[PDB]
DNA sequence: GTGTGTTTTTTTTTTTTTTT
DNA sequence: CACAC
């Protein structure tokens, strides 16, 4: 319900750099499906957070 | 008071009332200045006098000033119907000196 | 004062959003014909040797542009400007400058008219006014002060058939007169009053009537 | 022994100590109250097999659930800003341009909660990190009238 | 010589009062009335004192109330442009010091001259008159009425003289005038400063079909290249000769 | 040999004052 | 003060 939850193109590269950091704390080209996933995930929970109760 | 230049201390330098002392001192537009201003002639005007305890300089001055003041009724135009109070923006104390 | 204003948006659109964010992680894939450079002195060289000159024709087309926005956005209500006028001439003055032809052309008029008309239904509310942008107080504003005047002056002749105070105002003005209005609205119309002389304000407090 | 220090450095410096004198019409001002310094003769500093012991680690400790604790074991729950955290100090890599490998998060949080133990045990922990409040960063020039440096 | 004998022919010429009102402002189309108060207050008048030290103006104070797309901007331009000893200012006081004069402390307290004192003894154009707030117009009630301005902040005390013409040229309420209301109510100016103006000139941007065209048409031809009876310096020594005038 | 010339400082910190 | 001008 709050504006704030606009998704924008600054999302989109908090994102690549967040899978960027995930494949680089495992291995080499670990950017998948799995990789996107769990960024994603980490995303929306901090979306779903400012919306907390 | 202002911090010397050349000798770096604070000094005393006297105002308006001062310079007009045991002379003349003319006020235009005595309403449309900042009541701020306007309560610091109080002591000038009645005790004839200014009274300074400001940055370790403690003094009585004296202004002897015959104070002669302009003013502009309420919304500019004067309503004789109304106490004179209600077409000024000036308190009693001012009225009275 | 701005020959154009171009109100770039980001609104929300999943059809031109893909196209946007395909472009984006395309970008993306980049880093890991077209005058690239030859135009920042090409424009100098323009800039310098043509002279653009312009024409009666375009004389006729700019005055017969400007006329019909006017009519168009006629209460008849202001649309546009002078300098608006101004700026549709400069504006084919630099469409003369490029393709070097040194003559504001007939097209460039209507060219720069075009731009200048996207821009103004851009900026502009959708009843194309032209007059809230060289003025906050818009006409569907100013009609809200111009209500607000009137009836406060009704009130306080209602009030003295004596003087009341600016919360007393508001009890009977934004209660039962009309909706919540904002407030700031009576005491900007006791302005204009005053300016007329109707009615007078005795200070902070009480307000009456001449 | 030049170029050996830093601003930054705690060390344990060995030297011989002499009072350099006020050489010149500054003597005659002063007298007998010399001053001194030392004349240092040795610093010590105090502040792959790593690279296998780390693959041991990963293989052992799950990283992305030990190492969040490992950051704030002292502070209980939170533990998805932790994981946060750890992508923080990992930090992407899109150096091409046509971004930025910095990832940045605000932590506004809620008063009395330990924010500021999160961000003393970062500091504690990030190589080159550094902790500051708002209210104290910026730049400052020649704050020395002697020397006037830049 | 040569000028003089165009001097002679402007004093001796008939309709001179007319030529010149038409030549004043060549730039703008129409508005006869405010090019007459302009020339006038160019003119202005005799700069008498009474035997009892009392000064009496001279100096005549235009107001040009119009609407945003009205030509008053070009009016101040043109004066500034042509009148000697004159300057150009906002209502938005771009100035730190304030549009009389202000003091500052120096790193002692000195005198910045305002946007009224360059213009001394010429004329001080005023534009956005209804944007500057009455704060700074109380501040010029002595100056354009009584020509001086008194100043007595902190350790410096003086009266300097602001001896200019001014030409103010504000928006109606609301932007655009309304002639419903009388020319009180349409401009938030109070009664005591505008009583001290001479002329008040009132220019409205009326949707007449036709006026536009010839706005138009004359504003492109001034892209072209306006023919004024008398050239800018043609009449600037006509003006000098006539302020030598004590009528 | 009689008499000089430096070393030698205006920061940071209070308090005031006008604007803002 | 005292070594350098
Ligand atoms: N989850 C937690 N685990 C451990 N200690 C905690 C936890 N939450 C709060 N504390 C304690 O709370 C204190 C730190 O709280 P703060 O970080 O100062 O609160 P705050 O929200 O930062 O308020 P500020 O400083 O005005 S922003 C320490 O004494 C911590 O031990
Ligand atoms: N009658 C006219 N004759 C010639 N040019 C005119 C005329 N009316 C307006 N203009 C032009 O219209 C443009 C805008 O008018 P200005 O003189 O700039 O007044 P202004 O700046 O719009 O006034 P405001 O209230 O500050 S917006 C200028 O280029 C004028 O030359
Ligand atoms: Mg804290
Ligand atoms: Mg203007």
């Amino acid at each position: 319900k709050f504006s704030f939850g606009q998704a924008t193109p600054r999302t989109l590269l908090g994102i690549i750099r967040l899978s960027q950091a995930l494949a680089k704390l495992r291995l080499a080209d670990m950017v998948d499906i799995d990789d996107v996933e769990e960024a994603l995930r980490l995303v929306r929970v901090s979306k779903e957070s400012l919306y907390q109760e | 008071v202002r911090k010397d230049p050349i000798t770096k201390e604070w000094t005393l330098e006297g105002g308006a009332l001062v310079l007009a002392d045991k002379g003349v001192c003319l006020i235009d537009e005595f309403d449309k200045m900042n009541d701020q201003d306007r309560t610091s002639i109080h002591e000038a005007m009645e005790q004839q006098s200014i009274s300074i305890s400001k940055a370790g300089i403690v003094t009585t001055l004296q202004a002897r000033c015959s104070i002669i003041a302009a003013a502009n009724p309420n919304g500019g135009r004067y309503n004789s119907t109304l106490p004179l109070a209600q077409n000024v923006s000036l308190t009693e104390p001012i009225l009275s000196r | 004062r701005f020959d154009l204003v171009y109100l770039v948006l980001d609104k929300v659109d999943e059809k031109n959003d893909r196209e946007l964010a395909k472009h984006l992680t395309n970008l993306y894939l980049e880093d890991k014909v077209l005058p690239v450079e030859f135009l920042t002195m090409y424009i100098s060289y323009a800039k310098e040797h043509i002279h653009p000159i312009i024409t009666e024709a375009a004389k006729t087309e700019l005055v017969r542009a400007y006329v019909g926005m006017r009519k168009m956005g006629d209460e008849k209500r202001i649309t546009a400007t002078t300098r608006q006028l101004e700026s549709m001439i400069r504006l084919a003055e630099a469409h003369a400058k490029m393709k070097l032809k040194n003559v504001v052309e007939l097209e460039d008029v209507q060219e720069a008219v075009r731009l200048i008309r996207s821009a103004i239904k851009d900026y502009a509310t959708d009843p194309k006014t032209g007059k809230i942008d060289m003025n906050l107080v818009q006409t569907g504003k100013s009609v809200i002060q111009r209500k607000l005047q009137e009836d406060l002056s009704r009130e306080i002749m209602n009030v003295l058939k004596d003087s009341m105070s600016f919360n007393e105002l508001i009890k009977q003005i934004n209660e039962h007169s009309q909706d919540r209005v904002e407030s700031s609205d009576i005491q900007e119309a006791l302005s204009r009053l005053q300016q007329e002389d109707k009615v007078i304000v005795l200070g902070e407090g009480v307000r009456r009537s001449v | 022994l030049v170029r050996s220090l830093s601003p930054g450095d705690i060390v344990d410096v060995t030297g011989i100590f002499l009072p350099a004198p006020y050489t010149g019409f500054k003597a005659l001002k002063a007298g007998l109250l010399t001053e001194t310094y030392l004349e240092a003769q040795f610093v010590r500093q105090h502040k792959s097999d790593v690279e296998e012991r780390v693959m041991e680690l990963i293989t052992s400790g799950d990283v992305y659930n030990r190492l969040a604790k490992s950051i704030a074991p002292e502070i209980y729950g939170n533990l998805d800003v932790k994981k946060a955290l750890l992508l923080l100090l990992v930090g992407g890599v899109d150096k091409r341009v046509g971004i930025r490998g910095d990832i940045n998060v605000c932590l506004m949080g809620d008063p009395g909660v330990a924010k500021s133990q999160l961000l003393k045990a970062i500091c504690k922990i990030s190589p080159r990190g550094v902790y500051t409040t708002g209210k104290g960063t910026a730049a400052v020039m020649k704050d020395p009238v002697t020397d006037e440096m830049i | 010589s040569d000028e003089i004998n165009e001097l002679k022919e402007m004093v001796k010429d008939e309709h001179i009062y007319d030529k010149l009102v038409r030549s004043i402002a060549p730039a703008v189309f129409g508005h006869e009335a405010v090019k007459k108060g302009i020339l006038l207050q160019m003119l202005g008048g005799v700069h008498k004192s009474t035997v009892e030290g009392i000064k009496l103006r001279g100096d005549i104070n235009i107001c040009v109330v119009g609407d945003p797309s009205t030509s008053k901007s070009q009016f101040l331009k043109y004066v500034v442009g042509f009148a000697p000893r004159s300057v150009y200012t906002s209502g938005k006081a771009s100035s730190a010091a304030g549009l009389t004069a202000a003091v500052v402390r120096d790193e002692d307290y000195t005198i910045e001259a305002g946007a009224l004192m360059l213009a001394d003894n010429g004329i001080c154009c005023i534009d956005e008159f209804d944007k500057m707030d009455i704060s700074d117009q109380v501040a010029i009630h002595e100056a354009m009425e009584q020509q001086t301005i008194s100043i007595a902040k902190a350790g410096i005390h003086a009266t300097l003289n602001a001896r200019t013409s001014i030409l103010a040229a504000a928006n109606p309420v609301g932007g655009r005038y309304n002639r419903k209301l009388s020319l009180r109510g349409n401009l938030n100016m109070t009664a005591p400063i505008m009583s001290r103006f001479d002329l008040f000139f009132v220019i409205l941007d009326d949707c007449n079909e036709k006026i536009d065209t010839e706005l138009a048409s004359h504003i492109v031809d001034l892209h072209m290249k306006i023919e004024p009876p008398f050239s800018a310096e043609q009449l600037r020594r006509y003006i000098k000769y006539a302020r030598t005038f004590k009528p």
